[PDB]
C-alpha cells in the first residue's frame, strides 16, 4: 500500500496509541482474543493477544490479503514483551528474483532452517519487555544469497502483548530514536 | 395428519401444494353441497337412568380443551365452505 | 443511579445466594408486640361461615404420495442410528451459578465476637480493638477466609478487608495457618460467582505475596483450588492468569507439574 | 418392494395366521422357518414377506396385536406359530372388553408406543418396503381401536409408503354382540382419510360363499379365514411374482382410487368351485371372468346390483394368453356396463402373473370399487342412529374418556363417505 | 465355529498350475 | 505382554473366579487345568493370563484377597476353582465388617504386605508387563477398603504399567448396606488419582439388561457377573488373539482419556438376546452398532442421553469387513452429534479382532467415558451428605485411626471430579 507514499526515516505499521489501531490489520481471531489493556510495567495502553493455539488466532497487515505492503525499509523494530509463552512472527517480502520469501521467528523452535520458501529462526527473549531488531535485507543475504527488495506483509501471531512496530531505515541507537518511539 | 400439515412438511412445489390443497377443498365443497341423512341426536323426554348413574360407573370415569379445539375446527371449516 | 443499579444486581443475584439478613440487627421476631388497646372481636356463626379430536372431514385418505415425509420420525428415538432425541441433554449447569451455603463468618459477625469495625472515609477501612500481629490466626483467619462469599454489605467488604489486613500483617503466623484455609477457598470458589472468584482471586495472590513458603505449602493443595481456574480461565481470565504465575513463582518446582496436572492450557512464567 | 403386515384382535390375528400358512405354503417355508421350494422363483423375492436370519430361517414380516393374550398363546400354539419372531407378539394383560374406547385411547395408548417400537424397527431393518398390510375386525374394541390407532400412527410416520388394510365389517345376520355400530363406525371415520385403501370383509357372505360355489359341510372361522389370505396372496402375488403384465400396490390404487376419499373396495375371488362339482366345470378365462362379476361370489355383503362399479380390477395369475385376458375384461365391459359409470371409461385394470396359487392353473382375485359399497355402511348407519338416539351403551365409551362429539363426528363422516358413494348409484347414460 | 484368521481366510497358496489340460491341449 | 489380575472382596473373589471360567472355556482350558482347545490361536498367547507349571498345567495369573476367610472356601468350591494357584489364596482371620477404615487401614494394612509380596511374585515371572487388572466392589469394606490400597501402592511400584480396576459401584433402589456411600466417597478418589482407567458397573443395569434384553425370569449374582466377565474378556481380544486392527490396554487408555481426571467409563457388550429369540435375530454388525449405542444396552445404570460423550471405544470380535465398522460409528456420530463433543472429531476409536467370543459369531464391547459418569457420584454424594450431616455412623470409621478431614477431602474429591465432568459436558468450541 505504501508503494506511492514516502519511506524514509521511520514507517510505524503498528502503534498502540492511535484511536483504532488496526485499521490495516486484520484480527484473524480463533480461540483466542485481541484486545487494548494498560500494562503496569509502562502504564500505557498496549496491544495484547492470547490464544490457545498461537497459529489460529493472529493479526496480519494488510487485512486485504490480494493486497500488500511496500515498505523498503530494511530493518523491522517490534517493541513486545515477553509473556514467558509461546510466541511467532512472520514476515513475508519480495525478493530480487520476485519470489514472496517468509522470514519466521518463534521461541518454540528449536534450530533456524531454510526451506525454498521459508526460513524459519529461533528466539530467546529477555523477561520484560524487548525491542527485537529484524534486518531483513542481512538475514535475506545470509539465508538466501539474494538481494532484499521490499516487505509485502507482516504477520504477528498471538500470544504476546505488543507495543509498537516499526520499519527503520537504518540501526537508530537508542538516543537517537524520536522520543514517541521510545519506552 | 391434515392434509395442510402433511403439504406443509411434504416436498412440492409451492404452487403444487395449493393445487393439491384446492382440489381436496373443492372435493369437501361439493361432499357439502350433497344430500345427507340428518345427523341424529338424543330424543327429548329421554329416560333419566339414561344420563343419571351409579358410583361404580363414577370409579371409572377417566376434555374441555379437546372440545373447544373440535369446535373451533369445525367452526372454520363451515366458514370455509361458506367462504 | 448506581446504588439503584448495586440493588438490582442484588436483586438478581438474591436467588442464588445465601439468605439475606433480615435488617442491621437481626431476624425479627414473628408474631411479636402487642396492639395499644385493640379491638375486640365478635363473629356470629353465620357471617363466620360466609367469610386429539380427529376430524373425519378432512386428511390423508387415498393419497399415499412419494413427496410425503413423516411427522414424528425426528422426535422417535431409537429408530435407526438415534439413541436420543435430536435435541440433545440439557445444559451441564457448570458455567452457572451454584447455591452459596451460608458463611459462619455471619454468624460469628452477628455473634459480637469480630475484634475489627468500620471507620467512614472517601473507602470506608478497618479499625482493630486488638493490634493485628497479636490475633489468634489459627481461629480468626478461616473465618476471614470463609466470609468471602458474601456479597452483601457489610459482611462482603469486612470479609475482604479483614483478609487483605490479616495477611499485610502477621508474617510467620500465617504459615501454620495454610492447611485449613483450603477448605474456606473451596467454598468461595464453588459458589461459580464471578465477584466470588475476583475477590479470591486478590486473596491468594496476597496470601501468596505475603507470607514465606506459603507457596510451597499451597503447592500439596492444589488439587482443590485449581478446578475452577481450570473452568474460567477460558469463559477474568487475565486475573486468572497472573494468580497461576503468582502460584508457580512462589510455588518452587513443583509447581509446574501441579498446576500442568490441572490446567492443560498452562505455560511457564 | 416389500410389505410389513400386522394383525389386530382375534379375528385379525386368526386371519393373519391363516394368511401367513398360505404365504409359507407358496414360497415353500415349512413352520420351523427353512425353505423346500422346488423353484427358484419361489427364493427370488421371498424378501417380500419373509426376512433371512443368521442362521437362514425366514421370519416372517408380521406384528400380531392383541388386549387378549389367550390369541397369542393360541396363535403361537398353532401349527405355524413358531414362525413369528417371538418379540413381534405384542399383548396386554386385559382384554379390550369390545370397547373402540377402552382400544384407542385408554389401554391401547399404553400398548401402541411398543407396537411402533416395533414396526419401526422392522420396517427400518428391511430395505424398501412398498407398505403396510393390517388385518382386523371393526366390530370388536382391540381390532377396531388399536388398528385405527395403528393406521394413524403409521400415516404419521410413514406416509411415502402404501397402506392396505383387510377390515371384517360385521352383519347384523352375523351379528355376535351389541355394539357393531358402535365399533364399525368408530373405525370407519377413521380409516376413511387414514388407510390409504381399506377393502371390505362381511362374514355374512363368507358363509353363502362356502353354499353357493363350495356346498361344504361344517363352515368354521379358519374355513372363512382362507378366502381372505387366498385374496391376500393374489392381491401380493405379482410383487413376489413375475408376469406378462404386472401390477402392485400402488398400481392398484392409482386405478382404482378416483378420489382420495373413495378408497373402500369390494372384494372377490375365483375359481371358487365345490368338490362335487369340481369336475363337472370347465374351467377357462370366461368362467373365471363370470365368477369375478358374479354378485353372489363376492366376499363382502353389499349387493351389486344397487351400484355402479368405480372402477374394478382383476389380477389372474397362472397361464393364459393375454388377449383373451383382456377380450373377457372387454366382454364384461360391453355386457354389463349398467355396472359401470361413463364419465370414467374402460373401467378394468388388469394385471398378469404367471404363478398360480398352489393348486390352481389359472386363478384371479378381483378388486372392485363400486358405488354399493355404502350398502353397509348405510346398514350400520341406521343400527348406529337406532342406539345412539336413545344413548344406548354410550356410558361404557364415554367413561373411558371419550366424549359424545367423537360419536356425532364419526356420524358426519359416516354420512359423508355414503352420500359420495350414491353420488354416481344413477344409471345415467 | 472357524477360529481361521483373516489373514488365513484371504492369504491362501495359491496354486496356478492348470486345473483342466484339455484347453491347453 | 502380560497382565496380571486380582480379586478383592467377595463380589470381587466371585467376579474374577468366574471371569477365569470364560477366559479358560475361550482359551480351551479344562477347569483341571489340562488344554482341549480345538485351535492353535487359543495356545498362541495363553500366556497373557496363564502361566504354564512343569505338568503342562496353566494356573491363572490371579491374586484372590480378602479379608473373610469363607470366600476363599467358596471360590474353590466353584466349578473353576480348583484352577487357581493355592498360595494366591490370601485371606484374614476376621473379615472387614464391611468397613472402609477396618480394610484399609488396620486389618488390611496388616495383609497387603502379603499382597504385595504375592504380586510381585507374579509380575517378576512375565517378561514385559503389560498391567495390573482389579475388580471389585466399591460399596463392600475389604473390596474397596484394601483395594484402593493395592492400587495405591501398585501405582508408586509400577508407575508406567497400566492399571485397569472394574468397580461395582452400589446404588440407592438395590442397595443392600448402609454404608455404601461411605465406602464409595471413600474409595472414588483412590481410583481417580491411582488408576490409569477405572470402569463402573452398576447392578441396576446389569438387572435390567437380564430382564429385558435377556428376558430370563430370575436374574442371579451369576447373570449379572457372566454379562460384566463378557466385557470384561472382550477388552484383551486383540491383546490375546489377532486381528485386523489391533490394540491394547494402554492404546485404549490413550484413545479414551483426553485428561488425567476423565478415566471412568460406562460398559457395553452386544449382542445380546434371549435364547428364544436367539436363531430369529439377524446377527450383523450394524445391528450390533444399534444395541451396543442402545442407551438400555450398557451395563451401568446411568443414562447416557443425559450427557455428552468425551470419547467411544469399540472392540469388535469375529470375521468382519471395514464398512459397517467404520461407516456405522460415522453414522452414529452425524446423527448423534448434538450427544457428541465438537472438539473431539470422531469421538470412536475402533478395533477388529478376527477371533469371535465362544457361542457368537459376532460381537463387540463397549468402552463410553460419557459426561453422564457424573450422574454416578451426584447420588452417592448426596446419600453421603445425608448421613454426614448428622455425623452417623462415623464412630466405626473414627475407631479404627481415621480422621474426619479424610471423609471432607474425599466429599470435595468426588465434587471437583463431578465439576470436571460438566465442564467439559457444556464445554464449547
Ligand atoms: N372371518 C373371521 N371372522 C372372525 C374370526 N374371529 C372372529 N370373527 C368375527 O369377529 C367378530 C368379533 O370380533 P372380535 O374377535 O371380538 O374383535 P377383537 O375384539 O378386536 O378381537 C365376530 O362377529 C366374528 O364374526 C375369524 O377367525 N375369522
Ligand atoms: N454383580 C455382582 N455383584 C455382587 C456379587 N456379590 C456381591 N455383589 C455386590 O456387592 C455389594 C456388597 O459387596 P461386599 O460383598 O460387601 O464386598 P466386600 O465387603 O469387599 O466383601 C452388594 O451391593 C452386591 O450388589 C456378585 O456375585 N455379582
Ligand atoms: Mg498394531
Amino acid at each position: 500500500m505504501f508503494h506511492n507514499s514516502y519511506q524514509a526515516g521511520f514507517l510505524s505499521i503498528l502503534y498502540s496509541i492511535g484511536s483504532k489501531p488496526l485499521q490495516i490489520w486484520d484480527s484473524q481471531v480463533r480461540n483466542g482474543h485481541v484486545k487494548r489493556v494498560t500494562d503496569e510495567d509502562i502504564q500505557s495502553s498496549v496491544l495484547e493477544i492470547m490464544g490457545s493455539n498461537v497459529s489460529t488466532c493472529y493479526i496480519v497487515c494488510p487485512a486485504n490479503p490480494k493486497q500488500t505492503l511496500g515498505i523498503k525499509l530494511p530493518f523491522l523494530v517490534m517493541i513486545i514483551k515477553n509473556m514467558k509463552k509461546y510466541f511467532s512472527f512472520e514476515v513475508t517480502i519480495l525478493d530480487d528474483k520476485n519470489m514472496r520469501r517468509r522470514f519466521r521467528a518463534s521461541n518454540y523452535q528449536s534450530t533456524t532452517k531454510v526451506k525454498p520458501f521459508i526460513c524459519t529462526m529461533p528466539m530467546r527473549l529477555d523477561e520484560g519487555w524487548n525491542q527485537i531488531q529484524f534486518n531483513l535485507s542481512d538475514f535475506t543475504r545470509r539465508a538466501y544469497g539474494t538481494n532484499y527488495v521490499e516487505t509485502l506483509r507482516v504477520q504477528v501471531h498471538a500470544n504476546c502483548r505488543i507495543r509498537r512496530l516499526y520499519f527503520s531505515d537504518r540501526l537508530y541507537a537508542e538516543e537517537e530514536l524520536p522520543p514517541e518511539f521510545k519506552l | 395428519t391434515t392434509l395442510e400439515k402433511q403439504l406443509q412438511a411434504s416436498t412440492l412445489s409451492r404452487q403444487c401444494r395449493v393445487d393439491l390443497l384446492s382440489h381436496a377443498q373443492e372435493l369437501e365443497r361439493s361432499s357439502w353441497g350433497l344430500s345427507k341423512k340428518m345427523i341424529t341426536l338424543p330424543d327429548i323426554k329421554l329416560p333419566p337412568a339414561t344420563t343419571m348413574s351409579t358410583d361404580n360407573s363414577v370409579k371409572r370415569s377417566v376434555n374441555k380443551e379437546r372440545a373447544q379445539e373440535y369446535t373451533a375446527r369445525k367452526q372454520e371449516k363451515e366458514d370455509m365452505i361458506s367462504s | 443511579t448506581f446504588s439503584q443499579l448495586e440493588r438490582e444486581k442484588l436483586r438478581k443475584d438474591r436467588d442464588v445466594l445465601p439468605p439475606l439478613s433480615e435488617g442491621p440487627f437481626g431476624p425479627f421476631p414473628k408474631n411479636w408486640h402487642q396492639k395499644e388497646r385493640d379491638a375486640s372481636k365478635a363473629t356470629v356463626s353465620t357471617s363466620a361461615s360466609a367469610s386429539s379430536i380427529l376430524i373425519g372431514h378432512t386428511g390423508t385418505g387415498g393419497m399415499a404420495v412419494s413427496t410425503f415425509k413423516g411427522t414424528g420420525c425426528a422426535i422417535t428415538s431409537l429408530s435407526g442410528g438415534r439413541f436420543g432425541d435430536p435435541a440433545g441433554p440439557g445444559k451441564a449447569g457448570a458455567y452457572s451459578k451454584q447455591r452459596v451455603p451460608p458463611t459462619d463468618f455471619r454468624h460469628h459477625y452477628e455473634r459480637s465476637d469480630l475484634p475489627l469495625s468500620i471507620q467512614h472515609s472517601a473507602k470506608r477501612s478497618l479499625l482493630w480493638k486488638v493490634e493485628v500481629s497479636k490475633l489468634d490466626y489459627h481461629h480468626y483467619l478461616p473465618i476471614f477466609f470463609d466470609g468471602l462469599r458474601e456479597l452483601e454489605e457489610p459482611f462482603s467488604f469486612l470479609a475482604y478487608q479483614g483478609s487483605m489486613d490479616l495477611l499485610e500483617g502477621g508474617g510467620a503466623k500465617i504459615l501454620p495457618t495454610v492447611p485449613q484455609l483450603i477448605m474456606p477457598l473451596k467454598t468461595a470458589l464453588n459458589s461459580r460467582h464471578p465477584d466470588v472468584l475476583r475477590k479470591v482471586f486478590h486473596v491468594i495472590q496476597k496470601l501468596v505475596v505475603s507470607g514465606d513458603h506459603i507457596g510451597e505449602a499451597l503447592v500439596p493443595y492444589y488439587r482443590q483450588l485449581l478446578p475452577v481456574f481450570n473452568l474460567f480461565m477460558n469463559r477474568l481470565s487475565s486475573i486468572i492468569n497472573d494468580t497461576l504465575y503468582l502460584l508457580e513463582r512462589y510455588g518452587g518446582p513443583d509447581a509446574y507439574i501441579n498446576i500442568k496436572y490441572m490446567v492443560p492450557t498452562y505455560e511457564s512464567c | 418392494r416389500e410389505i410389513v403386515s400386522c394383525q389386530a384382535g382375534q379375528c385379525g390375528n386368526q386371519i393373519g395366521s391363516k394368511f401367513w400358512e398360505v404365504i409359507s405354503d407358496e414360497h415353500g417355508v415349512d413352520p420351523t422357518g427353512t425353505y423346500q421350494g422346488d423353484s427358484d422363483l419361489q427364493l427370488e423375492r421371498i424378501n417380500v414377506y419373509f426376512d433371512e436370519s443368521s442362521g437362514g430361517r425366514y421370519v416372517p414380516r408380521a406384528v400380531l396385536m392383541d388386549l387378549e393374550p389367550g390369541t397369542m398363546d393360541s396363535v403361537r400354539a398353532g401349527p405355524y406359530g413358531q414362525l413369528f419372531r417371538p418379540d413381534n407378539f405384542i399383548f396386554g394383560q386385559s382384554g379390550a372388553g369390545n370397547n373402540w374406547a377402552k382400544g384407542h385411547y385408554t389401554e391401547g395408548a399404553e400398548l401402541i408406543d411398543s407396537v411402533l417400537d416395533v414396526c419401526r424397527k422392522e420396517a427400518e431393518s428391511c430395505d424398501c418396503l412398498q407398505g403396510f398390510q393390517l388385518s382386523h375386525s371393526l366390530g370388536g374394541g382391540t381390532g377396531s381401536g388399536m388398528g385405527t390407532l395403528l393406521i394413524s400412527k403409521l400415516r404419521e410416520e410413514y406416509p411415502d409408503r402404501i397402506m392396505m388394510t383387510f377390515s371384517v365389517i360385521p352383519s347384523p345376520r352375523v351379528s355376535d354382540t351389541v355394539v357393531e355400530p358402535y365399533n364399525t363406525t368408530l373405525s370407519v371415520h377413521q380409516l376413511v382419510e387414514n388407510s390409504d385403501e381399506s377393502m371390505c370383509i362381511d362374514n355374512e357372505a363368507l358363509y353363502d360363499i362356502c353354499f353357493r360355489t363350495l356346498k361344504l359341510t361344517t363352515p368354521t372361522f379358519g374355513d372363512l379365514n382362507h378366502l381372505v389370505a387366498a385374496v391376500m396372496s393374489g392381491v401380493t402375488c405379482c410383487l413376489r411374482f413375475p408376469g406378462q403384465l404386472n401390477s402392485d400396490l400402488r398400481k392398484l390404487a392409482v386405478n382404482l382410487v378416483p378420489f382420495p376419499r373413495l378408497h373402500f373396495f369390494m372384494m372377490g375371488f375365483a375359481p371358487l368351485t365345490s368338490r362335487g362339482s369340481q369336475q363337472y366345470r370347465g374351467l377357462s378365462v370366461a368362467e373365471l371372468t363370470q365368477q369375478m362379476f358374479d354378485a353372489k361370489n363376492m366376499m363382502q355383503a353389499a349387493d351389486p346390483r344397487h351400484g355402479r362399479y368405480l372402477t374394478a380390477s382383476a389380477l389372474f395369475r397362472g397361464r393364459m394368453s393375454t388377449k383373451e385376458v383382456d377380450e373377457q375384461m372387454l366382454n364384461v365391459q360391453n355386457k354389463n356396463s349398467s355396472y359401470f359409470i361413463e364419465w370414467i371409461p374402460n373401467n378394468i385394470k388388469s394385471s398378469i402373473c404367471d404363478i398360480p396359487p398352489k393348486g390352481l392353473k389359472m386363478s384371479v382375485t378381483f378388486i372392485g370399487n363400486n358405488t354399493c359399497i355404502q350398502e353397509m355402511f348405510r346398514r350400520v348407519g341406521e343400527q348406529f342412529t337406532g342406539m345412539f338416539r336413545r344413548k344406548a351403551f354410550l356410558h361404557w365409551y364415554t367413561g373411558e374418556g371419550m366424549d359424545e362429539m367423537e360419536f356425532t363426528e364419526a356420524e358426519s363422516n359416516m354420512n359423508d363417505l355414503v352420500s359420495e358413494y350414491q353420488q354416481y348409484q344413477d344409471a345415467t347414460v | 465355529r472357524d477360529d481361521r484368521t483373516i489373514y488365513q481366510v484371504d492369504y491362501t497358496p495359491k496354486d496356478r498350475s492348470v486345473k483342466n489340460m484339455a484347453g491347453l491341449a
